[PDB]
């Protein structure tokens, strides 16, 4: 009423409260698919209940997928159920009856799990090991340039709107590197002493450069130099200050 | 250029559904009433909260600049 | 329908067009807003998307099992030959912004050009999978088929062979400048 009527009739709140969709309709095919899709549901048995849930349009899902891939987490869709994000399937999207859409959002949430792991390694310091810290710094320098692109793309939805397929094919040269980052982080959390706990990640990083020796190996190189900063700093301290830096023996040489 | 996954085939087409953080400087008034209502429900009915809006950007700036001189 | 099919043609196994290891992308749901002769048309079309799924699976599966630096190059080339198919599906999507009354046979007709490239390059990957050819002889078994008879399959196998020669010439640069051998230990 008055204010709330304007809020419901020009924007959503049929997406966080179970209400019918206010996204405009007419009759027949794209307009209102409800009648013919109800007929298809009835003809092939809708089991014993017609398939009907809260219903949301595409653009809300588009900006949520870009928010999830961008770096922020815990959205309305891509709920974290036990430690890994997955699609909320109690929402209907009327065509495809959210079964093919479940597969495509399940792949996107599988990438969001990698995003969650990197942001989780980020979160365990902000809000020392001194080699993990230099690792998460170059990780930050990646993510600032990374979600810059997604913010630019999400601006173009507001200025007419652009479909989901274009924006998931737009982020391919970043997701191709995200698979490399997924294989990089796996031995960085897999682990006794603090020197082998850094050696396990750094030898994997040294080995992964030879795997791609395009655009991935340059990212691996710029990441790799910024994780051996404490070792070069410590070696230079051993030269000119005459003393090996001590961190409960972070360094390789027993001394 | 977006065709929804809700419905396919022969659209007339209609725009974006706007967002709620989209255009964040015109809907203060609706919610300053609504936050007042959520406060009044817990407070019994008389607590209130002045300034649901005022005034502009520039007039508020000129008054705040007059505060530092000494004019209240 | 004319985005759902285009989703099944790309790197998704659908559920409308059911992915099976005995018969990929079957249409069995006989839609009463499809014409019944489109079923055979979909049976013509779905072999192409099945091949696209298999090539997508081959890139997703192998980065051991089929290693060698040359098949890291081969999956790099296989992604490059699947890119213009993505471009063509984007062109179809823009066309359906233009005219949404076009039937499924128009879509099959538009993607009849890629039914000349994809079945001919499918057999090369099947020969690579069936026989133990994963080393520099993968460059051989591409080069036997890259001398072909159709300009699209010539271009696709050109891309794949090109990135494999790129790996080989970098390791020949280690041969001629550093004296280094077994850069990749044998093959």
């Amino acid at each position: 009423p008055d204010d709330r009527s304007w809020l419901e009739h020009h924007v959503v709140h049929q997406y966080w409260t179970a209400r019918p969709s206010q996204f405009p309709h007419s009759l027949h095919l794209h307009s209102n698919l409800a009648a013919v899709w109800d007929q298809h549901l009835y003809s092939s048995d809708p089991l014993y209940v017609p398939d009907d849930r809260v219903l949301v349009t595409e653009t809300q899902v588009i900006r949520e997928t870009l928010w999830l891939l961008s770096g922020v987490k815990k959205l309305f869709i891509f709920q974290l159920i036990d430690g890994k994000v997955t699609v909320r399937n109690n929402i209907i999207v009327t065509h495809l009856t959210h079964s093919c859409l479940r597969s495509v959002l399940e792949q996107i949430a599988a990438y969001g799990q990698v995003v969650f792991r990197l942001q989780e390694f980020i979160d365990e310091v902000m809000g020392p090991f001194r080699t993990y810290q230099a690792f998460m710094w170059a990780l930050y320098k990646y993510f600032i340039s990374f979600k810059e692109e997604l913010a630019e793309i999400e601006k173009c939805i507001i200025n007419t709107t652009i479909t989901l397929a274009i924006v998931v094919d737009k982020l391919a040269p970043r997701l191709s590197q995200l698979k490399v980052l997924h294989k990089v982080f796996s031995t960085g959390v897999a682990e006794t002493r603090n020197v082998v706990r850094a050696s396990h990640l750094l030898n994997t990083l040294y080995k992964a450069i030879l795997e791609y020796d395009e655009q991935t190996v340059s990212l691996l190189f710029s990441l790799w130099v910024e994780t051996v900063r404490p070792y070069l700093q410590t070696v230079d301290e051993w030269i000119v200050h005459g003393h090996l830096w001590d961190g409960a023996r972070e360094f390789i040489i027993q001394r | 250029k977006r065709r929804c996954w809700e419905r396919v085939g022969c659209p007339p087409g209609h725009r974006e559904e706007p967002y709620l953080t989209e255009a964040g400087r015109d809907a203060f008034d609706k919610f300053c009433r609504l936050h007042q209502g959520e406060l009044q429900l817990l407070a019994g009915g008389v607590l209130q909260a002045p300034q649901p809006v005022l005034v502009k950007e520039c007039e508020l700036v000129k008054d705040v600049l007059n505060v530092l001189i000494g004019v209240v | 329908m004319i985005h759902e099919l285009l989703l099944a043609l790309s790197g998704y196994p659908g559920s409308i067009f059911t992915w099976n290891k005995r018969s990929g992308l079957q249409v069995s749901q006989d839609f009463p807003f499809l014409h019944p002769s489109e079923t055979s048309v979909l049976n013509r079309l779905c072999r192409l998307g099945t091949d696209y799924i298999r090539f997508t699976e081959f890139i997703e599966q192998y980065t051991g099992g089929l290693h060698g630096i040359y098949l890291r190059a081969f999956c790099t080339g296989l992604d490059s030959v699947l890119q213009p198919y993505r471009q063509a599906l984007l062109d179809l999507e823009q066309e359906f912004l233009g005219d949404p009354h076009l039937s499924i046979s128009h879509v099959n007709y538009f993607l009849d050009q890629f039914q000349l490239l994809f079945p001919s390059v499918m057999v090369v990957v099947e020969q690579i999978k069936s026989q133990k050819i994963h080393g520099c002889q993968i460059l051989e078994t591409v080069y036997k088929h890259s001398c072909g008879g159709l300009p699209p399959v010539r271009s696709a196998l050109e891309k794949i062979l090109a990135v494999c020669h790129g790996v080989m010439y970098k390791q020949l640069s280690a041969w001629m400048l550093h004296g280094l051998l077994l850069d990749q230990h044998e093959e």
